């Protein structure tokens, strides 16, 4: 709980390039066979996103600013990292956001949490009917003064461990609009070893959070007690900026292309 | 229409030719209103229909927010003995949106139903539960006589009679007379307990977390009507199309960024929005010295009335 | 080289020409 892992250390912040990453549906407005231009918090094309990793003797969980917006890109197989916790001071002095994904629903609670030095989610007994479900919660000791609570709709996710190159891909975009939060999510399989693939994708909305708090910082929840180490997984952290997308709409409404000019 | 040409040209003699004397537009026949599904919302049965309550001084406050409040069950069911609703009628309750709603559940005696008013005194008013002078709330009462009543008095509420001083409005004193007052059903209608729930209303600059009135009518297609589904008002023709919308996408747009379609907030369907027929009125007539015969020409529209 | 139908929805009326295309080829 309050004792960091023996393998926890600061890893080198490598950088990579996100080809089309950062494109998402702006709102619920539908258009087809037209070219629309909008301006919101976006991830620039051909930018530099920081390269993070975790293995069975290196572990890193840095805290990064949420002020300008952050893009999430997770290249994983068994989906080890289950979400994030958002907060300003990251203590019980103010409110904190709790996002936990059990691969069934999404538990969203805004309360006053007491953060342990190294939050952890208990997982064990992998022999019969493992399911990769959480058991012990080392994240917070106590909770009170809850101003918000939410439970999403059920879905399906593959938590089974695999060998070889990475398979699953989860792309999240979290932003702050006039105090209210908007959640974007997409899940598609890919073939990846290291870096990022060359391709295009469009992110669908997920949950609209009418919370209304201010969050200057965030940390990563992983692995989902000093001798306990983390599995093999990788996730990425981007920085959102006020860009302008030119979107292409097909006959079905799916975005087949996006163009953001400040480069060429 | 022969004089309409004289009215447009501002002359008593009409020259031979075609002239546009006016424009025509078809008015909407009726109004179509559809709202998202109102079934299986968050009810009030937790505070109202609960098995056991707290006492007058032990009253609990439930926070009602981020849900839909249905106030039609209160007055229309006629299952409640009496109610006092201040500043608004029980019908205006459903027609307004509130920022925060609080429910204070407690059980008082029979003669104490008149002792709940803004700015009043009494046994439970000063010593237990008091209403401020500015209180705009709406309270409803009903009989507990067949449930909360027990032979020899109920020891759950205890009805604390005495206190050394008076309590401020909306002040809960749980400090542990008594000496519990008899709740036995054998007493008359004045000494029998009634269930009273006080509704506290708050209106602030923050957006209202409570939802207003919900009403829906039948849906009609291939006619000019006034359509409002939860997001937009307008007049046009509603026709179901083969378009496919994403489940999180509602309104569509044309090439001109005008909304050409709308999805039903309740059921699953997609109907295009076509503006109602309109055009100019063209009058075809010969000269004034020829004849009075005229011909009305509707521009770019088929005539389905005749 | 519908756009015409979309513009007619906002109140912009496109009047048909008096001389059709079949009569133009006959004059030619």
């Amino acid at each position: 709980q309050c004792v960091n892992f023996t393998t926890r250390t600061q890893l080198p912040p490598a950088y990579t390039n996100s080809f089309t990453r950062g494109v998402y549906y702006p709102d619920k407005v539908f258009r087809s066979s037209v070219l629309h231009s909008t301006q919101d918090l976006f991830l620039p094309f051909f930018s530099n996103v920081t390269w993070f990793h975790a293995i069975h003797k290196r572990f890193a969980n840095p805290v990064l600013p949420f002020n300008d917006g952050v893009y999430f890109a997770s290249t994983e197989k068994s989906n080890i990292i289950r979400g994030w916790i958002f907060g300003t001071t990251l203590d019980s002095k103010t409110q904190s956001l709790l996002i936990v994904n059990n691969a069934t629903n999404v538990v969203i609670k805004v309360c006053e949490f007491q953060f342990c030095n190294d939050p952890f989610l208990g997982v064990y007994y992998h022999k019969n009917n493992k399911s990769w479900m959480e058991s012990e919660f080392r994240v917070y000791s106590s909770a009170n003064n809850c101003t918000f609570e939410y439970v999403s709709q059920p879905f399906l996710m593959d938590l089974e461990g695999k060998q070889g190159n990475f398979k699953n891909l989860r792309e999240f975009v979290f932003k702050n609009i006039d105090g209210y939060f908007k959640i974007y999510s997409k899940h598609t399989p890919i073939n990846l070893v290291r870096g990022l693939p060359q391709g295009f994708s469009a992110l669908e909305p997920l949950v609209d959070l009418p919370i209304g708090i201010n969050i200057t910082r965030f940390q990563t929840l992983h692995i989902s007690s000093s001798g306990w180490t983390a599995g093999a997984a990788a996730y990425y952290v981007g920085y959102l900026q006020p860009r302008t997308f030119l979107l292409k709409y097909n006959e079905n409404g799916t975005i087949t292309d996006a163009v953001d000019c400040a480069l060429d | 229409p022969l004089s309409e040409t004289k009215c447009t040209l501002k002359s008593f003699t009409v020259e031979k030719g075609i002239y546009q004397t006016s424009n025509f537009r078809v008015q909407p026949t009726e109004s179509i209103v559809r709202f998202p599904n109102i079934t299986n919302l968050c009810p009030f049965g937790e505070v109202f229909n609960a098995t056991r309550f707290a006492s007058v001084y032990a009253w609990n406050r439930k926070r009602i927010s981020n849900c839909v409040a249905d106030y039609s069950v209160l007055y229309n069911s006629a299952s409640f003995s009496t109610f006092k609703c201040y500043g608004v009628s029980p019908t205006k309750l459903n027609d307004l949106c509130f920022t925060n709603v609080y429910a204070d559940s407690f059980v008082i005696r029979g003669d104490e139903v008149r002792q709940i008013a803004p700015g009043q005194t009494g046994n439970i008013a000063d010593y237990n539960y008091k209403l401020p002078d500015d209180f705009t709330g709406c309270v409803i009462a009903w009989n507990s006589n067949n449930l909360d009543s027990k032979v020899g008095g109920n020891y759950n509420y205890l009805y604390r009679l005495f206190r050394k001083s008076n309590l401020k409005p909306f002040e809960r004193d749980i400090s542990t007379p008594l000496q519990s007052y008899g709740f036995q059903p054998t007493y008359g209608v004045g000494y029998q307990p009634y269930r009273v729930v006080v509704l506290s209303f708050e209106l602030l600059h923050a957006p209202a977390t409570v939802c207003g009135p919900k009403k829906s009518t039948n849906l009609v297609k291939n006619k000019c009507v006034n359509f409002n589904f939860n997001g937009l008002t307008g007049t046009g023709v509603l026709t179901e199309s083969n378009k496919k919308f994403l489940p999180f996408q509602q309104f569509g747009r044309d090439i001109a960024d005008t909304t050409d379609a709308v999805r039903d907030p309740q059921t699953l369907e997609i109907l295009d929005i076509t503006p109602c027929s309109f055009g100019g009125v063209s009058v075809i007539t010969p000269g004034t010295n020829t004849s009075n015969q005229v011909a009305v020409l509707y521009q770019g529209v088929n005539c389905t009335e005749v | 080289t519908d756009l015409i139908c979309a513009q007619k929805f906002n109140g912009l009326t496109v009047l048909p020409p008096l001389l059709t295309d079949e009569m133009i080829a006959q004059y030619t």
